[PDB]
RNA sequence: ACCAAAGCUAGCUCAACAUAAAUAAAAUAAAACAUUCACCUAACAUUAAAGUAUAGGAGAUAGAAAUUUUUAUCCUGACGCUAUAGAGAUAGUACCGUAAGGGAAAGAUGAAAGAAUAAAAUAAAAGUAAAAAAAAGCAAAGAUUACCCCUUCUACCUUUUGCAUAAUGGUUUAACCAGAAAAAAUCUAACAAAGAGAACUUUAGCUAGAUACCCCGAAACCA
């Protein structure tokens, strides 16, 4: 049995501190990340969000009449039916989007679960994943966050998953206000799309706890 | 081995632009436009095959159809009113015993067999019975009670031989 | 809720004429612009053919209202408009700095 | 440089939410046709039963029921489209028909006329610019001169055993315009005697994704 040991650095996030120690055992890690699964999950996530509102009018749905513009023979002109025909510039298209549909589909649970798992592994081994005990934002201002990201040399895009959404106003207020770099989201609302959207992941101890619980229970349910 | 080789080199961090499918994952859908197959889109020259009005399937071209020359039997008559019974092998049972499932007599029943994912769902089967066809019964484990609708002779034999109890309902 | 009205002394914070102060001759709400006295001088042609004498006259071209700000009667400084109700029981527009009534 | 293109903006589709009476047919499908025909007129929610029980020139096709499973609001728009697209609509006007009815085309300077700022001036058509020494040419190429004569070659397309064919279609140019259906299968992945979001399959299966079946035209019938 190979046990992966990951070091969790506790940051009191005031300033000038990279010092912290916690021993983490992320059994959720996978040997080789699947690109195919991740791609399918991304494509699917892009797929069920489609509104499918594209509309047109077939020749039958055209306001124009179905009367014959002239006689079949003797006129000297070409043979023609109603002017709502697609061959006419007053008509529509037959193969057009007009008929509606739904571009989504039902993806197996093990596939999407293994997708989030593999993605988490990718972010893990990429050094872009950091674990903390807690989060503190006493001053709660954009300048503090920016200078923190610049001084601590974090990633260009960092996804912060900490809160259970039920507490800690001081953080959320400053974090959700006018910030392009950092994004916020509850621990129970963590998804693969959000992780792949950002180049850097930062999780806290409860977040990692619930995450590893959910992922170990899903891996144990998929193995059994 | 692949984890160490992927962690050793510094990659592009795998942006969404770096996502690529495995070889042969998705087919490069063929478009009829081209000089590859001229103007017929693979329908050939004329005929009724070209038209979308082409004849329906199950048609031999006006000669007497294949199914019309075949006599009739009660094969289909069965699938309606037949009394459904599902055979179960003793090998599956002893396998369940070897899987570390529930040992004692009292809790054992068809419901527990349902929870163990070892049963076949019969939604379209009316009046569903349960039967046991003998197999894999050689030197199988002992002291196990089984309650079924109707058990075959060799099933009751095999079960009772090792000290098991056969419950017929 | 409107910004500029005809007859007030206004200041310009943008353009070639920026910094200058002057009264407003006319306000058009169609194209959303104002005209300041003796500002944004441009050429205009009024000719006389019978008298053979053409006459070119300078005129004030309409300026965007977004580049123009009102002047408070007291502070005399350019400022934004705010809507308030005074103690006299009146609906008025005053400076965002002082309490002087613009109308 | 000439007729000319090129520069924007109205405008809307669709989803969601808010709010004085009386059985209609037929064409058609069953490559004819005659019993028959999902469908349409009004009431008809989801999963599964199930394309099953049955019905039918037992042909085409039609097709349930018993029974099963289900769920609280609050969270709005675009991997829809621009004058040939999207409604026909700057409009049911002009105009046509006795009538019912049918049904169009149509705007751009600039922040400001303050009327010479713009930036290209190349689509088919004639002007600046015609054939040129007694020479032949499905219209060019190899040579040759900064041009030409000489030599080497039977238009395209469609339909056909076979067309340069005196078989078919085309004045030219621009623009518009005609292969959108996964059962079984091959293939890429998930798990594996199990797969799959309480529904089915299963002596290696099961689930998901990806692969193949285009338009115009009658003479007539019925209301």
């Amino acid at each position: 049995x190979x046990x992966x040991x990951x070091x969790x650095x506790x940051x009191x996030x005031x300033x000038x501190x990279x010092x912290g120690l916690t021993e983490l055992h992320p059994d959720v890690f996978s040997t080789a990340p699947r690109l195919d699964i991740l791609h399918q999950v991304a494509i699917w996530q892009k797929n069920f969000k489609r509104i499918s509102y594209a509309k047109t009018k077939t020749r039958a749905e055209v306001r124009g009449g179905g009367r014959k513009p002239w006689v079949q023979k003797g006129s000297g002109r070409a043979r023609h039916g109603s002017i709502r025909s697609p061959i006419w510039r007053g008509g529509g298209v037959a193969h057009g989007p007009r008929g509606p549909t739904s571009y989504y589909y039902m993806l197996p649970m093990k596939v999407r679960v293994q997708g989030l798992k593999v993605a988490l592994t990718v972010k893990l081994a990429q050094d872009d994943l950091h674990i903390v005990d807690s989060l503190e934002l006493p001053t709660a201002d954009p300048q503090y966050l920016i200078e923190l990201a610049r001084y601590r040399r974090w990633g260009d895009s960092v996804l912060l998953v900490d809160l259970e959404h039920e507490d800690m106003p001081q953080n959320v207020v400053a974090a959700t206000s006018g910030l392009k770099t950092f994004n916020l989201v509850p621990a129970v609302g963590l998804n693969v799309h959000s992780m792949l959207k950002h180049q850097t992941l930062v999780l806290t101890l409860p977040t990692v706890a619930f995450l590893e619980e959910k992922l170990x229970x899903x891996x144990x349910x998929x193995x059994x | 081995x692949x984890x160490x080789x992927x962690x050793x080199x510094x990659x592009x961090x795998v942006s969404l632009a770096n996502l690529k499918p495995n070889p042969g994952s998705r087919k490069p859908e063929r478009r009829p436009r081209g000089r590859r197959r001229g103007r017929k889109c693979g329908r050939g020259h004329k005929g009724e095959r070209q038209r979308g009005t082409r004849p329906r399937l199950g048609f031999e071209g006006g000669q007497t159809p294949f199914y019309l020359r075949i006599p009739k039997y009660g094969f289909n008559e069965g699938h309606s009113f037949r009394h459904q019974y599902q055979p179960l092998s003793l090998n599956r049972l002893q396998y369940l015993i070897d899987l570390g499932r529930v040992d004692p007599t009292q809790p054992i029943d068809l419901t527990q067999l349902v929870n163990g994912r070892g049963v076949t769902i019969q939604p379209s089967k009316r009046d569903y019975g349960v039967q046991l066809v003998e197999e894999g019964a050689d030197t199988f484990k002992a002291k196990v009670n089984i309650e079924v609708q109707m058990a075959s002779e060799l099933a009751i034999a095999a079960i009772e031989k090792n000290g098991g109890v056969v419950t017929t309902a | 809720d409107w910004h500029l009205f005809c007859g007030d002394k206004v200041e310009i914070l943008e353009g070639k004429d920026a910094g200058k102060q002057g009264k407003v001759v006319q306000v058009i709400r169609q194209r959303n612009w104002v005209v300041v006295e003796g500002l944004n001088t441009h050429y205009r042609y009024v000719g006389k053919t019978v008298d053979y004498r053409g006459t070119m006259i300078p005129s004030e071209a309409p300026l965007l209202h977004n580049q123009v700000k009102l002047v408070d009667p007291t502070d005399r400084k350019p400022t934004d408009v705010e809507w308030r109700f005074t103690e006299a029981g009146e609906r008025v527009r005053v400076s965002t700095r002082s309490g002087r009534i613009i109308p």
